[PDB]
């Protein structure tokens, strides 16, 4: 009720202030000049041409990420609404679906809570076993305490930042410094949860594929990829969006510089696809030398694909766009959304609980923990 | 073998002309030697934690 | 005092533990095979084309390491020492094809290492040696398989089966029958955890230790798979 | 906007900074009726 | 004492029938795979047949396959070799011989020539 | 509704507004936050003085005497407002194709030299 | 024929001895301590897991002073541990990697080892060098070697697959004398306190007691289904425990010249890789292929305990002289001392 009001008056100052600094519209066609419409500072807009501009945030129903539209009809004159033959801007779209989006919204924010606290449940336990029995230890079984360490901090920074961040619109508002560091460390664990993946994908592949003579390589180039190399890309956007778009709390998704860590965490996970293509066409080569059923060897082939798909990352290589249809994003927000935050929970289940090497030496050695 | 039969037969003497005490004596004398050496046995009682050199 | 002799001894400690890292690398590099066969099997041949009680063949294909090993003064009971040879990468069985009865003794020798307890995870490289004297015995027709092997009137050559050019088809039927009888012991027992891999050799061929060497790489990639629960 | 599927996280979060705490909706909808701006 | 006491045998006219019997004492004999191994005048040892535990799991050498016979009687602790139709070339010494462990699959060592858990045999002769 | 009628009671608005501004720092003309609510019941009166008439605000009029009021005080300080605007595709696809070739130049690295080959 | 006339000979000598052991036996083991207490409940717990193995580990022995033991792997390493701080105090390699069976001397000062390579080869491991290197390799055996002993540091008897024992002459390498009443495989070898006799096992399903001096076979004992693994001596010399294939250990007596007990159980049905005694007896301790080590009332013949750490098949064991600890080795390459 007052937090917009004010901030409602600092656009209207900077509007006049606009106004004035800006000069005359030095083009032909008899153009709208520039007004003050009461909530959003439009420009100059030649006749028969709308213009769009981004929703303010002065109140809750209104959606900033939708549109406003004003049209200059011809001859230099703005819309005037029928209705009432006033002057009209068209907001129609800021609270439309707002109480839809919402709504769901909430379905999903409660599903990441959820999803990462099972996560960081089951992962922990997960981690404890491998750490107390050294039977189980070996190469793979070292690479999956670092994969499940950033399940682990990953979904740790997500909570934190969804729990006091995200509820508490006050401090985003003051913009301090606190949330600016919270948030590179939620891109850095978020980078380095994703190229673990690609990590344990290179790691099988070589198993499989490249050099299985050998099973002893250096572990020093997954920890330099799975740990140090994300801090290119999280250093080089938090350089840029320091210089160029400082939001509060560097929240904002309407930046292109989000490519600069997204933009390589898909070609992580791009790689990761063709690994397990390379992976499965190796497994249906070994079924058919030993002359597998057709049926069986399909079934054997598609619960290979599954397993490697929570490990890999390969949802976000099949799922990688969100439909603009309204119906056919409803189902996108509800499926990737359980994919992403219930990765860690899969990936425990599969790699530690469902692991029959693991199920083995936890029945036979439960008298000694 | 035909020779070989000679010294199995030969073995199978020397293995019968001995002497035999009866089961319930041997058996006496194993039970008799654990109880002298029962106290002696640190894996049949266990002994102080002051002592237990695998503390 | 109790302490130097503490200070001592941990330094003897690290200095064995340092040597026992470099011995880790070496041991988990070479790839361990043992050579079974009858004295008739041609064996012997194959070893020197690649009394002590055991011998050592050191060979190398592709820079990987091969430790092959031949018993040599030994007894014809196997069953104890052959538990020995539980961990190697696979066991390399020659068998003499044109024996057919020496075939049916290494057809129950094949049955009783296949289905050994300490040897189920141990996969078999199977060499049915001595194919050109089964041309010779087949081609000649003095001797037929179905007198010590009936079920060899029936046998018909499988569609899978790939005859080299310029063969008789009595002499693909016969090796082919004989490759069968040997995989239907495999086939009944193998359950993923070992697999038998059958090749027509003959004690000269060059390409028997490529046989091995590309034959052991698939053991490992279907050990490393195992390990993903994805096979 | 960032659409990729690596961004969903960052979408819903951006989404409900403002919208509304503990969801309580005792706001009815803001009048964008023809009698406004 | 592991004692396998082979039976039966002797002369025989060529397809004829003789029923060989192994009597077996000092194991328990479910427990064990049997087996029927024979020596021919100047020639090494051969198996001939063996049958599981229970009797479901039988097996021969191709050369007597449609003429001789396995079987056991558990509660008899008996091995039988039934030989119809008899040949010359059947003519050997056969030995009863058990398998060295119990509840096994895989049965070492039964045919070499100094096997401890094999009878002393008894002879078969086909002539005219 | 009357245009001319209005136009004779907007100075009321501005008046007011010369006052509470001429008991405030001249020099200090640009810090918006302490008159955040005195340019707040300058604009409340312009507003609520044109539907007195039946106008709807804004208007062609009214914010010509709003545009007479800010040309007249905040001449003097200029305000700066973030950006918040990408930078240039010239720049901007440079920090993106960069780090994702050091991406998959890092992957083919790591399956070159983890084995030594 | 006169071959004949032997094996019906030796029949009625096997029924004189039948019969003669049957009148010894006026009474069994189980019923003279049908009134003694049981031992309880025996809860032993690892204290040391010796790790540095690559391979499946074949044998150990520990030291006359309880606490140093040397340990053979398959991987081809004598390793000489500390138990008491978990120190290694040697690593011998070794030149065959195919090792079966380990030995520590009495006085500490050699180590012998040896397996499929069919030689006995003695380690000096107090040299004025200060080094480890082979002082003896004693050759001799047609067959691999499956256990060795001390006499004392110029005399070892050895076992083999051969189906006999020999006892060597260190110092020279020659076979002083000869036992060669097996036919099968001899397994294991166990000497008496006094040094002696020993007993051995072989893979005929019997055991023999020898005569070291003499270098005849006193007494053959059978009651075994199939091949004997294990063999270790009762602490006073006067009986001995078998470990075998059918999935039983038995315990023989040499004056009463029969079996006294049978430690078995319907549920066990692997074979005994390893027993020994502890100090005073009542326990018998054994190894089995299911991964797990069995402790036997030997005077009651009820399981007391269970050793469960191993992940693989259990080897081997031994019991210190002063009987504190147990140590047993695995083919899953681990070492455990059990208190
Ligand atoms: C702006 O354009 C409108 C067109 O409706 C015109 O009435 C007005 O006078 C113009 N103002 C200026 C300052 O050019
Ligand atoms: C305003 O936008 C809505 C869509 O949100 C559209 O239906 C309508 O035609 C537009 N114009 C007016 C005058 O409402
Ligand atoms: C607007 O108000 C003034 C003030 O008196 C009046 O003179 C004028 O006539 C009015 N205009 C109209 C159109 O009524
Ligand atoms: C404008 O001023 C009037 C004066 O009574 C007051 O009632 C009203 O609430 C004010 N509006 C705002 C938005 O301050």
């Amino acid at each position: 009720y007052v937090v917009g009001r004010k901030k409602m008056m600092d656009a209207q100052y900077k509007c006049y202030d606009r106004m004035q600094q800006l000069p005359a519209y030095q083009g032909e066609g008899p153009y709208c000049n520039r007004t003050w419409d009461g909530w959003l500072c439009w420009d100059d807009t030649p006749a028969g041409v709308l213009s769009y501009q981004f929703c303010p945030d002065y109140f809750p129903d209104f959606d900033p990420s939708e549109k406003v539209t004003k049209y200059c009809d011809e001859k230099g004159v703005w819309f005037k609404h029928p209705e009432n033959n006033r002057t009209w801007s068209n907001y129609t779209m800021c609270n439309a679906f707002t109480p839809e989006k919402l709504k769901n919204a909430y379905v999903l924010y409660y599903l990441a809570i959820v999803g990462h606290s099972l996560s960081i449940f089951t992962l922990v336990i997960s981690l404890g076993i491998f750490v107390f029995f050294r039977s189980l230890g070996c190469q793979r079984v070292t690479l999956h305490k670092n994969m499940f360490l950033t399940y682990i901090l990953n979904s740790m920074i997500i909570i934190i930042h969804l729990v006091e961040v995200v509820p508490n619109g006050e401090l985003v508002r003051r913009d301090p410094v606190s949330c600016k560091i919270l948030h590179f460390f939620h891109q850095y664990m978020m980078a380095c949860n994703y190229f673990w993946m690609l990590c344990e994908g290179i790691y099988l592949h070589t198993l499989i594929v490249v050099a299985v003579f050998t099973e002893k390589q250096r572990l020093r180039w997954y920890y330099l990829l799975g740990w140090g190399f994300p801090l290119v890309p999280t250093t080089i956007h938090a350089i840029t969006r320091a210089v160029y778009f400082n939001d509060n709390c560097w929240l904002s998704v309407e930046t292109h510089l989000l490519y600069i860590i997204h933009g390589p965490v898909m070609a992580a996970l791009v790689v990761n696809f063709f690994f397990l293509l390379n992976i499965v066409r190796v497994l249906v080569t070994k079924m058919r030398e030993t002359h597998e059923a057709e049926s069986h060897m399909y079934l054997k082939a598609v619960k290979a694909t599954m397993i490697l798909v929570p490990l890999l990352g390969i949802q976000f290589v099949v799922f990688p766009w969100r439909p603009s249809n309204k119906m056919l994003g409803k189902i996108y927000d509800y499926v990737m959304h359980s994919l992403i935050h219930f990765q860690g929970f899969f990936v425990a289940t599969i790699y530690c609980f469902c692991n029959n090497e693991v199920q083995t030496t936890v029945k036979r050695q439960w008298a000694q923990f | 073998s035909i020779a070989q039969a000679r010294k199995l037969v030969e073995q199978l003497k020397m293995e019968a002309n001995i002497d035999r005490i009866k089961v319930s004596k041997a058996a006496a004398d194993l039970m008799a030697y654990c109880e002298a050496h029962a106290k002696e046995d640190p894996l049949l009682t266990p002994v102080p934690a002051s002592e237990n050199p695998f503390r | 005092d109790q302490r130097n002799e503490e200070k001592a001894q941990r330094e003897a400690n690290k200095k064995i533990e340092k040597q026992l890292q470099k011995d880790k690398q070496v041991y988990r590099a070479t790839h361990r095979l043992l050579l079974l066969g009858a004295g008739e099997s041609g064996k012997n041949t194959i070893v020197k084309q690649m009394t002590s009680g055991i011998f050592e063949t050191k060979f190398q294909v592709d820079k990987v390491n091969f430790h092959m090993f031949d018993v040599g003064a030994q007894r014809d009971e196997r069953r104890k020492w052959i538990q020995c040879f539980n961990d190697v990468t696979a066991i390399i069985f020659v068998v003499a094809s044109s024996s057919y009865n020496r075939l049916q003794a290494a057809l129950k020798l094949f049955d009783s290492i296949w289905n050994n307890k300490w040897l189920r995870d141990t996969s078999v490289i199977l060499f049915l040696n001595k194919q050109d004297l089964l041309a010779e015995k087949v081609l000649a027709g003095k001797s037929k398989i179905e007198d010590y092997f009936p079920e060899f009137a029936r046998y018909t050559t499988p569609e899978d089966a790939t005859p080299e050019p310029g063969e008789d088809p009595r002499v693909t039927r016969a090796k082919y029958f004989i490759r069968d009888e040997f995989l239907r012991i495999s086939t009944a027992s193998g359950d993923g955890r070992h697999y038998c891999y059958p090749h027509f050799t003959c004690a000269v061929d060059t390409e028997n230790i490529r046989r091995v060497f590309n034959d052991c790489r698939d053991i490992i990639q279907r050990m490393h798979l195992r390990q993903y629960e994805l096979l | 906007k960032c659409n990729t599927a690596t961004c969903a996280t960052q979408r819903l979060a951006n989404f409900l900074v403002h919208k509304s705490n503990n969801f309580g909706p005792i706001l009815p909808p803001t009048n964008v009726g023809s009698n406004t701006y | 004492q592991v004692q396998l006491q082979e039976s039966g045998g002797g002369l025989v006219q060529p397809g004829g029938s003789l029923r060989l019997s192994c009597a077996a004492s000092g194991f328990t004999f479910s427990n064990y795979k049997m087996n029927w191994v024979r020596q021919a005048p100047g020639k090494g040892l051969e198996w001939v047949s063996d049958i599981s535990q229970s009797g479901a799991s039988i097996s021969y050498t191709g050369s007597v396959k449609g003429r001789f016979t396995i079987s056991r009687d558990n509660a008899k602790n008996t091995l039988y070799l039934q030989m119809n139709s008899l040949k010359p070339e059947d003519t050997a010494v056969y030995y009863c011989a058990r398998c060295p462990a119990p509840f096994t699959r895989d049965c070492f060592d039964v045919t070499s020539t100094t096997y401890a858990y094999r009878g002393q045999g008894t002879q078969v002769t086909v002539s005219s | 509704c009357n245009e001319t009628g209005m136009l004779e009671r907007l100075p009321l608005c501005g008046k007011a507004f010369a006052d509470m501004m001429g008991k405030v720092d001249v020099w200090k003309w640009c810090n918006l936050s302490e008159f955040i609510v005195y340019y707040e019941s300058f604009t409340n009166c312009t507003e609520m003085e044109a539907n007195v008439v039946g106008c709807y605000w804004p208007n062609p009029l009214a914010q010509g005497f709003i545009t007479g009021i800010h040309r007249q005080f905040f001449s003097n300080c200029t305000v700066d407002r973030v950006h918040l605007e990408d930078p240039p595709d010239e720049v901007l696809i440079p920090l993106i194709v960069i780090p994702v070739v050091l991406t998959v130049a890092m992957a083919g690295l790591v399956v070159w030299r983890s084995k030594r080959t | 024929s006169e071959l004949d006339q032997l094996r019906q000979e030796a029949e009625q000598l096997k029924n004189q001895i039948r019969d003669a052991r049957k009148a010894c036996a006026d009474a069994t083991l189980s019923q003279i301590t049908n009134n003694i207490d049981p031992v309880g409940r025996i809860q032993m717990r690892t204290r040391r897991t010796l790790r540095g193995h690559l391979a499946k580990i074949y044998a150990m022995h520990w030291g006359t002073d309880s606490r140093l033991l040397v340990s053979a792997s398959q991987d081809g390493k004598l390793i000489i541990w500390d138990s008491y701080t978990t120190n290694k105090v040697h690593a011998i390699p070794l030149r065959s990697s195919w090792v079966m069976t380990c030995a520590y001397a009495p006085s500490g000062n050699y180590v012998a080892c040896g397996g499929l390579d069919n030689i006995c080869s003695i380690y000096n491991l107090k040299t004025r060098e200060g080094n480890v290197r082979v002082s003896r390799e004693l050759a001799g055996h047609t067959g691999y070697l499956s256990c060795c002993r001390f006499l004392d540091d110029n005399q070892i008897v050895t076992s083999s697959g051969d189906t006999t024992c020999a006892l060597w002459d260190i110092e020279t390498g020659q076979q002083t004398t000869t036992f060669t009443g097996h036919t099968g495989d001899v397994m294991s070898l166990s000497l008496a306190p006094d040094t002696r006799l020993f007993v051995s096992g072989a893979c005929d399903a019997s055991a023999k007691l020898w005569d070291v001096r003499e270098g005849m076979c006193r007494q053959t004992f059978t009651g075994h289904e199939s091949d004997i693994n294990a063999i270790c001596f009762f602490p006073n010399g006067n009986a001995f425990a078998t470990g075998s294939d059918d999935a039983t250990c038995r315990l023989f007596d040499l004056r009463a010249d029969q079996e006294l007990m049978t430690y078995s159980h319907d549920n066990i049905i692997c074979g005994i890789t390893s027993v020994s005694f502890s100090k005073s007896g009542r326990l018998l301790l054994a190894g089995y292929d299911d991964f797990n080590c069995n402790v036997w009332d030997a005077l009651k013949a009820d399981r007391a305990g269970v050793l469960a750490g191993h992940d693989n098949r259990v080897s081997c064991l031994g019991v210190t002289d002063d009987g504190m600890a147990v140590a047993t080795g695995s083919w899953d390459s681990f070492l455990k001392i059990w208190n």
